[PDB]
């Protein structure tokens, strides 16, 4: 009912099963891989995505 | 009826938000007892602040701006080495009336095009035209232009903008030859316009950038006249920064 | 304050009635007690006429019609040879979907060029555009922009107005180039666009007054396929209302 | 002939006007040689009318109002409890639009039902659908149609009109039976449809007035969700017009 | 405008025809000086013949044909038995007003069913209504109601209609008990509206069909009183003519 609930339950199911089981081809579970991986490190402040829109306030301040 | 009517009305007249919000204004005025008088000036109100938006939204888009930025995703911790104060100075636009030019100068990704951005976005919201360019593709437009025959049409375009954010200037090297459309910009631009510049070379090396020295020259000696120049010591902040900061 | 800010958003939205009549209206309702919406309509109402009114104004001043005349000044009892009911009919405006040509033929001072007028008139009056040119100045004016190389630009102002009234035809003789530049106006607006016409001469002799048969006929020809004929015939009204005033 | 044959399609295409008056405008329109469009839209122009006053009257006769009222005849400067700016606004029927019941409270013979007969008069002439009940006679037709089995088809009555004016309200007691019955036709028509509602007791009083405080929280609750409230106060109109006839 | 209301004002009294004819009438009748009465009268007459149109296009679709086919279609060459004159006389429709009963007895085949249709479509073109019914399905209908109590509906529907086509009479036969309804149609519509009956079977075998000896003798006996038997006498239309005429 709730695109949260939805999200928290797919990161769940992720983390139980989908980066759990081994991979058909590589035969080995994606955690130990991506313990493998080597990704280059992320800045600490992140690339700000929100809408900027420019208003004006009303006379009397509303 | 009348509804029907008055709706007709307000958009023949272009007045969408009056047609849209009339009957809620109607009622609330109603329920406060507001004059005639309050009543229609809130209305022209709503609808000349709409209307204002919507202008900076298009001011916004053709100032051919890469992206969106302001001084709200910046840090001063980052870039001590100048002062806050005088940037926030700037952002009351004093220097439009002065008609001075800022002067951004520092090494690769130090934040220069940021801060440059910041300030034309402020000076939009407030009505004021902006026009971003690369001082190489500013030169190629109208070498282009010359070529074609119609030189004064894209000069009117450059120098019409109160704030011109000229950037990149020494990124490219095009023909010295063409360094003369530069000159013919930010002479034609001076004293009656602000030059926002940014860029990364000093101003000794003007002269190579543009394949001549008495024309770089007498281009620094009238862009600088009434300036504000920043220079910014430090590192590049997207990896350098992050590094340092990071252990 | 509060009136000078209503009159500068006034003045900011394009609405010059509201900006003077808005502090009388607001009298009026307060006279009265009159409802929000009932004061918003009244001011939007009269906003609107008067638009309208300075529309029409504007489109009777590009229409070059040398004076205002309409169907409610022109006499019918002098004018017997034709009835109310064919003319308020072709007032209705309806050959204008239906394309057909209008031509008047009669003697001088019949009355051929008021009834032009006054379809002219009304048809501006019911937001079409009309151009009034005498045949004669059309002519000159396309041999001059054929001249100088802008007969498309003449063409495209000719032909663009919904209707056109070509007045002074059949008095003046034209040469072949004419022939050729009147075969050429009625080729672009021939079910295209309906053209008000006036003469005093039968269509037999557009061959002398062109002098080309065969264009004159062609011409003729085309114009006929869709096209309203009005034989008037009666005393000069002129001379009438000169004998009258004598006497 | 012709005009028995007229007469006879005017009445087998439902044109009852046309059939008497297509003499007379015929008439009226070879006296003056009016064109066949004019003609034709001045026959519409009065069927349309009549067809329009017709529906009026009927609607008028469906909604079972005891007579007709309009604001018109609603003196403002003998009740100065309310003012017009507020009454007029409510004329306008933009609460059923936004659903807002109005509710009438003052002492006898103030005006309460006469502004709810006009507004009602004003929702019919405005093609809204509106009945007019009595509070007690509405709780008997309820009672009837639950004791006859058929209460869906009177609160199908009852909900369907636009605008229902629920009138006689407070001076009567009611029971706990005539309570549930109040506060189903409130539901119903909550959020729904607007309720017209005059009163002479206080909200707090209508817990005595049904014999359920809880119920009569609950109805009140539920109402003034979207309510309009109206205290009017002042000497009773009936005795100020019986004192002006003794003088 | 006015051309624009007078489409509106047509289509809110339903005259579509005449909302899209009008201007055209209005100019033919400005080309030749009709009289504004005789305008009226086009108007009316053409709305009024395609509103009969459409009317007969509904009664043709109610009759529940299960298909649609003319005398036209029918070659009194391959029926020489019968004459062709009383067909012809049949197709005037003066059996209506005398309320006889129609009956066509032959083989299989042999233009039964589709000279009773050819009739019904001639007495639905002039307006009288039809019914299309099967006589073993009328009667299961006629069950089917009288079972679930609403009896008197149905029984109106098949009595109603000024002419009734009862088909295959010998093709099924339902349980004899059910022929009671068969009686009650023909009885109800005894002296009252004409039938049109088909079928293959002699007047003997009613009794075995119906399963009632008495029944069927006073079904005949009312429904040959006033009638106007065809026998048609010969072999199947589409294999034996075929045959018999490609030797
Ligand atoms: N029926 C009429 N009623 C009133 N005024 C008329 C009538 N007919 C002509 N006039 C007068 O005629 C004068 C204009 O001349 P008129 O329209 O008769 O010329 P015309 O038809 O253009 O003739 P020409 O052949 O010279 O071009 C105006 O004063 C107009 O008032
Ligand atoms: N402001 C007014 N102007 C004119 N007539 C009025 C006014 N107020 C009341 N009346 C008169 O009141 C009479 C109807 O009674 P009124 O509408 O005052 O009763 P009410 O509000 O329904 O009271 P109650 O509590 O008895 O139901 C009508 O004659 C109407 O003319
Ligand atoms: N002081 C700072 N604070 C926040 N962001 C910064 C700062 N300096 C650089 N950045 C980031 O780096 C980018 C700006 O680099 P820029 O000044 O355009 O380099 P160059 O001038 O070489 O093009 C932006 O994405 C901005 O977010
Ligand atoms: N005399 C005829 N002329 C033309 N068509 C005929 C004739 N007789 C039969 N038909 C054809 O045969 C069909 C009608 O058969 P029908 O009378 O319905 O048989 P039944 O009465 O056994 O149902 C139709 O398709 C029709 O075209
Ligand atoms: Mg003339
Ligand atoms: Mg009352």
């Amino acid at each position: 009912e709730s695109i949260e609930e939805l999200n928290f339950l797919l990161h769940r199911w992720l983390d139980q099963v989908a980066n759990r089981k081994p991979n058909a081809t590589t035969g080995i579970s994606p955690q130990e891989r991506w313990a493998e991986e080597s990704l280059k490190p992320l800045p600490l402040k992140d690339y700000d995505t929100s809408y900027l829109s420019y208003r004006k306030v009303h006379w009397d301040g509303s | 009826n009348m509804k029907e009517r008055i709706h007709e009305y307000c958009h023949r007249l272009h007045l969408p938000v009056m047609a849209e919000r009339w009957s809620a204004m109607a009622e609330y005025a109603s329920t406060h007892n507001i004059s005639y008088s309050e009543f229609l000036f809130r209305l022209l109100e709503a609808e000349i602040v709409e209307k204002q938006a919507r202008s900076i939204q298009t001011l916004i888009k053709l100032s051919k701006l890469p992206y969106r930025k302001t001084i709200d995703t910046f840090d001063f911790t980052a870039q001590p080495s100048v002062d806050e104060r005088r940037i926030r100075e700037l952002l009351t636009l004093s220097f439009i009336d002065r008609k001075e030019n800022i002067l951004f100068l520092g090494p690769p990704g130090i934040g220069k095009t940021h801060l440059a951005i910041s300030i034309g976005m402020e000076a939009i919201a407030r009505g004021y035209k902006t026009y971003f360019i690369t001082a190489h593709d500013l030169v190629n437009q109208l070498r282009r232009a010359d070529q074609e025959g119609k030189l004064e049409k894209k000069l009117r375009v450059f120098v019409k903008p109160t704030v011109l954010i000229i950037d990149q200037m020494g990124y490219l090297k095009l023909d010295p030859n063409s360094a003369h459309y530069l000159f013919q910009v930010i002479a034609r631009r001076y004293e009656h316009a602000p030059i926002i510049l940014t860029s990364n070379k000093s101003f000794g090396e003007w002269g190579e950038i543009v394949g001549d020295s008495v024309l770089a020259t007498a281009m620094l000696d009238r862009l600088l006249h009434h300036s504000i120049i920043f220079n910014l010591k430090g590192e590049s902040y997207r990896l350098r920064e992050k590094r340092l900061q990071e252990e």
